[PDB]
């Protein structure tokens, strides 16, 4: 009865934090690029505005 | 010899009914973990 | 241990399928923008022409 949660509880840990090692690479670029746009887009909304 | 049979019968179920548990909840993780992971990637290349 | 061979032979067959759409639609997107990207640098040349006309 130990034994079950043991190795369940193990080798899900084990999977778990594994395939989150995997997936956390995966992303950069969303809030980046945004906020690059608009830091030097706001002169130009700026100039189309005057 | 009946209460060891009996006995036996309650072990032999807590170990199917812990094993059925253990594979709903590798499938439950599993889909629940790969439920986030592919909507991504080509994504920020349409924001680009 | 058969049926997790089997699992996991499966697996790597339909995950090398998953990533390789995932990059060749990359590689077609990449192509299609930088396409349309060299035309419309080439027409942001060209409009100076008629501002100079």
């Amino acid at each position: 009865k130990e034994e079950t949660k043991n190795k369940n509880l193990e080798e899900t840990n084990v999977m778990k934090i594994i395939l989150e090692t995997k997936q956390t690479k995966y992303y950069t670029e969303l809030e980046q690029m945004n906020s690059k746009f608009q830091s030097d887009t706001s002169n130009k909304v700026k100039d189309h505005q005057f | 010899v009946k209460e060891h049979a009996k006995t036996e019968e309650e072990q032999t179920k807590n170990i199917e009914d812990l094993r059925i548990k253990g594979a709903k909840h590798y499938a439950e993780l599993k889909i629940t973990m790969e439920t986030e992971i592919q909507d991504l990637e080509k994504c920020f290349e349409d924001m680009k | 241990e058969a049926r997790a061979a089997m699992i996991k032979q499966l697996e790597d067959n339909k995950n090398q399928k998953i990533a390789e759409i995932i990059k060749e639609h990359t590689q077609k997107y990449n192509d299609i923008k930088n396409y349309y990207s060299e035309i419309t640098a080439t027409n942001l040349d060209y409009r100076k022409t008629l501002k100079n006309e």
